[PDB]
């Protein structure tokens, strides 16, 4: 059973949101790795990353923020709740800047 | 009835094995098939298929 | 029954695809951005799958 036939219209929107937060995290982690293997070059990297890091903060600081932290709390945590490996990401996130 | 039985086990275990080999084998070749894909239309069709494929791999692998 | 079983494969499969995309990006095949778009669209998909399992595996 995909969607529970008693999942809030507003909840459905919240899952969809997490799916995005997720999307950022795992994606970012790659970007970073790619940059530490030159694949992508500095010019490129700093825009895109900065862009991502911005997008993130927005998702959490959306109007329906409560429910976020609610069933899916503080972030380093949420990275475990879900089988997610991203040893780079978690540093690129908790530090809110790319090149430094 | 007794042998044929315990030998139905070997019976599949070998043929599935091959598919698995076959599939992983495929995805490597399919990776080598990587061209001037500026056609984001076709890149998607490449994705779709790689995804599609890999699904089938793990699914099999899973059994054993 | 096999609803989960079939789903499990997806999670792995997707992971495998995104990895490949990464390799593809490294050898230049795709522009440095198309990766993000296609990547996210995959990850997003993945999340739903993973979370969908939580429903079952809970």
């Amino acid at each position: 059973p995909l969607f529970d036939n008693s999942i809030t219209s507003k909840d459905k929107e919240v899952i969809e949101t997490l799916s995005e937060i997720y999307s950022i995290v795992i994606t970012l982690d790659h970007v970073e790795k790619a940059y530490l293997k030159d694949s992508i070059d500095d010019t490129q990297y700093t825009n895109t990353v900065d862009k991502l890091l911005k997008q993130f903060k927005v998702y959490l600081n959306s109007q329906n923020k409560e429910e976020i932290n609610k069933h899916f709390q503080s972030i380093e945590a949420f990275c475990d709740t879900y089988n997610i490996t991203a040893s780079n990401a978690i540093t690129r996130l908790e530090r809110g800047i790319p090149i430094t | 009835s007794d042998f044929s039985e315990k030998y139905g086990d070997i019976a599949l275990k070998k043929k599935l094995e091959q598919n698995t080999k076959k599939l992983d084998e495929e995805s490597s070749q399919l990776e080598t098939t990587t061209r001037s894909i500026d056609s984001a239309d076709d890149l998607d069709q490449f994705i779709k298929n790689y995804l599609d494929i890999r699904t089938q791999y793990h699914l099999r692998r899973e059994k054993l | 029954l096999n609803q989960l079983y079939n789903l499990v494969a997806q999670d792995y499969a997707l992971t495998d695809t995104i990895e490949c995309l990464s390799r593809m990006l490294h050898r230049g095949t795709i522009p440095l951005d198309t990766f993000v778009k296609q990547g996210r669209e995959l990850a997003r998909q993945q999340f739903l799958v993973r979370w969908h399992i939580q429903r079952i595996t809970s």
